[PDB]
């Protein structure tokens, strides 16, 4: 998972 | 506030920011090229396997 900006 | 956490499919590309830290072009699981986004490395949670796959051997 990763923060999507 | 942060963007939402989304599941990663793979890393498509990488580049250095002005401070010399990696940013990754993310393929998001369930999405395609149109939805890829450039994300700083500090956005990634336990994504070492994707970074290592991208960089190869």
């Amino acid at each position: 998972f990763a923060l999507k900006s | 506030a942060s963007g939402d956490l989304y599941e990663v499919e793979r890393i498509v590309d990488k580049r250095k920011n002005k401070k010399g830290k990696w940013e990754y072009l993310i393929r998001w699981k369930g999405y395609g090229s149109t939805e890829d986004t450039w994300e700083p490395e500090h956005h990634l949670l336990h994504c070492e396997e994707f970074i290592d796959e991208f960089n190869g051997l």
